[PDB]
RNA sequence: AGGGGAUCGAAGAUGAUCAGAUACCGUCGUAGUCUUAACCAUAAACUAUGCCGACUAGGGAUCGGGUGGUGUUUUGACCCACUCGGCACCUUACGAGAAAUCAAAGUCUUUGGGUUCUGGGGGGAGUAUGGUCGCAAGGCUGAAACUUAAAGGAAUUG
């Protein structure tokens, strides 16, 4: 079988939290890069390690993945989360209310621009 | 120890329930305990149709449908995989699949 | 069928304050039961109460505290002699500085302590504690 | 040496809690042994039985012991515990901590006359674990702990010079003769007396009151 | 054996001694 | 007893209403009758906004009581509800738990995750169980965001509100941050609007 | 209630019902029984 | 509870639940105690000070704690129209 | 004891399997099955749970009756809200229990609403004997000598 286990894919995990930047699409550039980056005891763990990591940079170049985040795609993420439009939803673009809705403004006493539509079952 | 709040049944309210013969076996139990299952099926079965649509006399002929209604004890039940043991928490289910 | 009234209003008012209700309504009413409920009241156990009419034995309505732990009759009204109230209250009663039995004689409906003042005993009727 | 991992335990060691009666007034949760034996560190331990238990395998029986303790001050707070492990040594050390970490308070009072200091019990309670019930009743001066020699201890150890009990159901089983003694016991405080009937205000709580302390 | 063919079994008996003890009588 | 500033502003009934929050669940549970205004035909229980916004500065005054600030937790487990607590937590200092729970937060003494707050919040205590469950061990106090249907058990301050909207699950987490920070001192004037719109604490679907 | 009277005058069935269940007793059906001066073989004595 | 000479020879005097007026325990570990904040004229919580309120673990298992507080905190004037006597 | 007697079928007879098969399977087949007149009086006749009364948690579906809605289709049928009386069902533990579980099996060591029936380790034994009922099969009432350290209930790991 050619299922990996978790002292590679924890391995693979940390290097691309870390070192993104400077990781490539490439097995050999990769190759390199993980005896500079990290100590490594083996040939072959050496390679599997650099295998893994090359396989989820091609993920994330279709689309993020669960499990990973880095200083890029954290940096994308928070600007996209003080979005706002211009206009709120709750802003009039004209409120309508029903008829027992309108009963209970009139019981609080507040003066509101109420138009009252029929509702059925 | 009991097994069923129902007694493997659904007799409440009642004190006798008229029995059935099981399809299989031929063995009498309570209507209210027999399993049941309806068996509805085209007369001429999928792989037949298209020889029969080239044959009908007619155009546009719906085929006819068979019905009929089977009642199995427990026994007959579990062999024929009509129903499979089931596990204590997943026993009180009533949804069908 | 219905043998003792106050069998049903002491329960009424025990499960309530167990559950922690601050109110009850039991019915119908007695003159035992406003006897009981004054000797209850007169200590601080419940509270006010009030007396509905409708001609048909009228209802009644407690207002509860939390004191009450459990207030109950012993059925049948024994017959108790004056030196066997020690041997009563010894059964049921959580302690001996605190909690009552009430107990009907010639003089009325009394708790035993103010039996022993006034040396009176007669049948017994409940507790409350 | 202790590092605290609760609000509760930085408290205790930098002093701001120094009795154990606010631990309980408000009943704040312990999660750390070392808080009980820094306010009490008069306890005094006890195992009372060890037996052993068995499970089934493939390759035999598997054996493992159990062991129950009490803890107590012999001055109003005691504790049990019971623990199963894989040496005795072992489940005895583990279980003495388990019973710390549930000391709970009693209430004492008079059988008669408030003369002198509390000796029994205020009120009569009962307690019931499994299918046996031990009831505690209260009994002049004099009497004596009228137990048996497995509950004797635990009612010594919690401070309570004369009290009666009376048992219900198999009694055989010690660790549920003990565990039904020690729920009767711990009712105590939660009885209404007339005498507490009075309304008091509630105290803020400690870990509000010192809260920068707690943090860190 | 079952409770059942016991109960048959002892009836059986009963019904013998029933009629040995009627040749005195 | 609170200044006359505090009472239902034209402008905030307005929000209200627009949002649907007086639309409640088909059903109601005896616990939650008192916040039902009325009955409309089709079924649909309208909630009286007047106790959704007294229930709502009352919640806000327990909040300001505590004093550190990361002492409280806000939680929500479904969608519609994790942006709205993420911004909450950022207005305020509230330590936020967005998205799944893990059993032993308030419990466990040595997971990594270890929370021992004064006060929690919780956006439907129907899926959030785990943590109103959890609340009941270590006496802490619960605040929830609660529909006409909604559980009560182990709830001390419920806000009435329809909880199967978007606009509303989100405009309630946007008013309570406005009433701790105004109790706070951290806004000005309670007279003028706050100067962040709603939509912030909305959810997006893409 | 449970089975059995309460009543005052309820004594006769307590009696008479109780009188008839001391039967159940090992010790009470062969002490009124007399099995010891029967089927003993010492017939109640110590010593044979 | 004293002696002979008036001296308390109680170890502590428990709490009682304000919905129900009952002991609350030591070891009562679904019981909470909430603290409400005080408010100067100028809309501003005032530090440190508070109106308390403590509820047992038995009134909240049930669902009770809701309207217990709606009930104590109207009449302590922290809400005006939430709780009405007559259901 | 009359009548009826198509089906299925204790007994009986056969073919096969088998070491044996006077059993299961295959085909015959009397009594029985059904009705009238008259006996018997039994069952896992079970909810293995006596009857009357009060009180205590949440949610929906259904049968009968009644009230409000001139609701809607063409007060009959439906729809919505309420109520009384039933057959039950889902969730939970304030509570109960040895547990399995239980809205009663709760309100029972904090032990008392009224009342009837039954049990006292396992076998011998529901046996012997004496009565009484039945045409018979049998039903109701029901021991003793002797023997014995365990039988038994619910869950746990194998």
């Amino acid at each position: 079988g050619r299922v990996r286990t978790k002292t590679v894919k924890r391995a693979s995990k940390a290097l691309i939290e870390r070192y993104y930047p400077k990781l490539t699409l490439d097995f050999q550039t990769n190759k390199r890069l993980c005896d500079e980056i990290a100590t490594i005891q083996s040939k072959r763990l050496r390679n599997k390690i650099a295998g893994y990591t090359t396989h989820l940079m091609k993920r994330i170049q279709k689309g993020p993945v669960r499990g990973i985040s880095f200083k890029l795609q954290e940096e994308e993420r928070e600007r996209k989360d003080q979005y706002v439009p211009e206009v709120s939803a709750l802003d009039l673009s004209r409120l309508n209310v029903d008829n027992q809705t309108s009963d209970l403004v009139k019981s609080l006493g507040l003066k509101l621009p109420l138009s009252v539509i029929n509702v059925s079952a | 120890p009991k097994k069923r709040a129902s007694n493997g049944r659904n007799k409440k309210g009642r004190g006798h329930v008229k029995p059935v013969r099981c399809v299989n076996c031929s063995k009498s139990i309570p209507k209210d305990k027999a399993i049941k299952r309806m068996a509805i099926r085209n007369i001429v079965e999928a792989a037949a149709v298209r020889d029969l649509s080239e044959a009908s006399v007619y155009p546009e002929y719906a085929l006819p449908k068979t019905y009929n209604k089977l009642h199995y004890c427990v026994s007959c039940a579990i062999h024929a995989r009509i129903v499979r043991v089931r596990s204590r928490e997943d026993r009180k289910n009533r949804a069908p699949p | 069928t219905r043998s003792s009234v106050l069998a049903d209003a002491l329960n009424a008012i025990n499960n309530a304050e167990k559950t922690g209700k601050r109110q009850v309504l039991i019915r119908p009413s007695s003159k035992v039961i406003i006897k009981f409920l004054q000797v209850m009241q007169k200590h601080g156990y419940i509270g006010e109460f009030e007396y509905i009419d409708d001609h048909r034995s009228g209802k009644i309505v407690v207002q509860l505290n939390g004191r009450l732990n459990k207030c109950g009759v012993i059925s049948p009204r024994f017959n108790v002699k004056i030196g066997d109230i020690e041997k009563w209250t010894a059964n049921l009663l959580p302690a001996r500085q605190f909690g009552y039995v009430i107990l009907t004689t010639s003089a009325g409906i009394m708790d035993h302590e103010e039996a022993r003042r006034k040396h009176v005993s007669g049948k017994i009727l409940g507790f409350v504690y | 040496g202790w590092v605290p991992v609760t609000k509760l335990g930085r408290l205790v060691k930098a002093g701001k809690i120094t009795t154990i009666e606010e631990i309980f007034l408000h009943s704040l949760p312990v999660k750390e042994f070392q808080i009980i034996d820094t306010l009490l560190p008069g306890l005094q331990d006890e195992v009372m039985n060890i037996k052993p238990v068995q499970k089934q395998t493939r390759a035999g029986q598997r054996t493992r012991f159990k062991a129950v303790v009490v803890v107590g001050d012999s001055n109003g707070h005691v504790g049990l515990g019971i623990k199963t492990a894989k040496e005795v040594a072992g489940a005895i050390r583990a279980g003495i901590i388990i019973a710390k970490l549930s000391v709970i308070p009693i209430r004492r009072g008079y059988w008669g006359t408030n003369l002198g200091q509390p000796h029994s019990l205020a009120t009569k309670t009962t307690g019931k674990c499994g299918s046996v019930t031990v009831r505690l009743i209260p009994a002049p001066r004099g009497s004596g702990i009228v137990a048996s020699p497995a509950v004797k201890k635990l009612l010594q150890l919690a401070g309570v010079e004369d009290v009666y009990t009376q048992s219900n159901g198999k009694t055989r089983t010690l660790e549920n003769t003990l565990k039904a003694a020690f729920v009767a016991i711990g009712n105590t405080y939660g009885f209404l007396t007339p005498n507490l009937w009075a309304e008091q205000p509630l105290p803020v709580s400690p870990l509000d009151i010192y809260s920068d302390e707690a943090s860190a | 054996m079952r409770a059942k063919w016991r109960k048959k079994r002892t009836r059986r008996l009963k019904r013998k001694r029933r009629k040995v003890r009627a040749r005195s009588k | 007893s609170l200044p006359a500033t505090f009472d239902l502003t034209p402008e905030d009934a307005q929000l209200l209403l627009a949002a649907n929050t007086h639309l409640g669940a088909r059903n109601v549970q005896v616990h939650q009758e008192p916040y039902v205004f009325n009955a409309r035909p089709d079924g649909v229980h309208v909630i009286n906004v007047g106790k959704t916004w007294e229930k709502l500065v009352l919640a806000a005054r327990i909040i300001a009581a505590i004093p550190n600030p990361e002492d409280v937790v806000a939680i929500s487990s479904r969608t519609f509800g994790q942006r709205a607590v993420l911004k909450f937590a950022a207005h305020t200092g509230a330590t936020p738990i967005a998205g799944r729970f893990t059993p032993g937060s308030f419990t466990n003494y040595i997971t990594r995750s270890f929370k021992e707050p004064r006060l929690v919040i919780v956006t439907d205590p129907r899926s959030d169980a785990q943590a109103i469950k959890e609340a009941s061990y270590v006496n802490i106090p619960v605040i929830a965001l609660t529909d006409l249907d909604s559980p009560s058990e182990f709830v001390d301050v419920a806000i009435p509100c329809n909880n199967r909207g978007k606009h509303s699950i989100g405009l309630i987490w946007y008013l309570l941050a406005r009433e701790v920070l105004r109790l706070r001192g951290a806004l000005v004037d309670r007279t003028q609007p706050w100067s962040i719109m709603p939509d912030l604490y909305f959810y997006r679907d893409p | 209630g449970k089975g059995k009277p309460r009543g005052l005058n309820s004594a006769r069935k307590l009696r008479v019902h109780r009188r008839n269940n001391r039967w159940a007793e090992n010790n009470y059906k062969k002490r009124l029984l007399g099995t010891a001066f029967k089927s003993s073989p010492f017939g109640g004595s110590s010593h044979a | 509870m004293e002696n002979d000479k008036g001296q308390l020879v109680e170890l502590y005097v428990p709490r009682k639940c304000s919905a129900t007026n009952r002991i609350i325990k030591a070891d009562d570990h679904a019981s909470v105690q909430i603290n409400v904040a005080k408010v100067d004229e100028e809309g501003r919580a005032i530090p440190g000070e508070y109106v308390t309120y403590a509820l047992s673990g038995y009134v909240r298992s049930r669902g009770e704690s809701d309207d217990s507080l709606n009930r104590l905190a109207q009449n302590d004037g922290l809400l005006k129209n939430v709780w009405s006597y007559s259901r």
